[PDB]
């Protein structure tokens, strides 16, 4: 769940 | 005023909120489009998608949040969100910024299927804040200070998100006694936008309904950080 926030975060 | 580990606070702040983010290519579009409900709709929906990228970068360079539990660091973002979006937007029609492209992304908002019942409050709020005359200053610590707000919804650590916080709270009041010893009531007129900036948060929801049973389309990182089902 709720993915792209946690993939801008490790980005 | 100004102690070392305050001074250094801000400046790496400033340097964050000064990072030219928003890319001069998307924002001309205020400009140069078509002036329709539709057209007007999805380059607002653009702008926002776009924002939503320089606020979790913003976010990432503030002081200590990434030290903080991973739950905790989407909470804070989902709940800060929309308040961050009044505050540059705000910005934008205040400060009467070149890049906001003030008079006609006011045209926009006005005419993009959002009722009257949200429009008199939203603009009832730009103007009056716009009367403070902030600074950048002030208004990129408020910023910091609205995403860093323990009181959000579904947040666990509290205490560890207020740890955070605290330092900007102290931080802006300083810079009110210094730069406005004429009036101290400075501070509290600062914070008195947090609250302000709730109550549309709360309506916010609604808004959304309204576009969403219009067959209305956001992205699908916009859904995420606001549960559009
Ligand atoms: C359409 C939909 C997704 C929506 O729903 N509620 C609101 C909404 C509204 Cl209508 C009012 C207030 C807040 C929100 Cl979220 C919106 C549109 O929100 C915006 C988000 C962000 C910008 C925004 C930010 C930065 C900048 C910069 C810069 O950085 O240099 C230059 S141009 C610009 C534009 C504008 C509008």
């Amino acid at each position: 769940d709720h993915q792209l926030l946690r993939y801008l975060l490790d980005k | 005023e100004l102690t070392p580990d305050q001074q250094t606070l801000l400046h790496f702040i400033m340097d964050s909120y000064n990072k030219q983010r928003m890319p001069q290519e998307i924002t001309n579009k205020i400009l140069k489009e078509e002036f329709s409900a539709e057209e007007n709709f999805l380059i607002l929906t653009e702008m926002a998608t776009n924002h939503v990228q320089v606020l979790v970068e913003f976010t990432k360079k503030l002081p200590g949040f990434q030290t903080l539990d991973h739950e905790d660091q989407i909470a804070l973002l989902k709940g800060s969100a929309v308040e961050a979006m009044f505050l540059r937007s705000a910005e934008i029609f205040n400060k009467k910024l070149p890049s906001g492209h003030s008079d006609l992304l006011e045209e926009r908002i006005r005419n993009s299927g959002i009722s009257d019942e949200y429009i008199t409050p939203m603009f009832s709020f730009y103007k009056s804040i716009g009367e403070l005359k902030m600074t950048q200053e002030e208004y990129a610590l408020l910023t910091a200070i609205v995403i860093l707000s323990p009181d959000r919804q579904y947040i666990k650590d509290r205490e560890a998100v207020e740890k955070l916080q605290e330092p900007l709270l102290d931080v802006l009041q300083k810079l009110c006694k210094i730069h406005q010893p004429e009036n101290p009531q400075h501070f509290a007129c600062l914070l008195g936008r947090l609250t302000e900036l709730r109550t549309f948060n709360h309506h916010h929801a609604e808004m959304l309904m309204s576009w969403r049973v219009n067959d209305h389309k956001f992205t699908p990182l916009l859904c995420e950080i606001w549960d559009v089902q």
